[PDB]
């Protein structure tokens, strides 16, 4: 700071605590309703997938 | 969500009958 400030970097983060991370099975990332559009599309041809 | 439903009068009341 002032006039005679020298040359800087700018650093860039970020906290998020007692959160956990959610990425949700819906076709779109809303909560529709707790049974989730994909948790009953694939009911139809057995799936199995890996 | 983490999954979570319930089923949901002033002037007395209590009448199963």
């Amino acid at each position: 700071i002032g006039q005679t400030a020298v040359p800087s970097v700018t650093q860039k983060k970020f906290l998020c605590d007692r959160v956990m991370w959610r990425i949700p099975f819906s076709s779109n990332f809303m909560s529709m309703g707790a049974l989730t559009d994909l948790g009953q599309n694939m009911l139809y041809a057995n799936s199995a997938h890996a | 969500n983490f999954a979570s439903l319930a089923p949901r009068r002033p002037f007395m009341g209590t009448w199963n009958e």
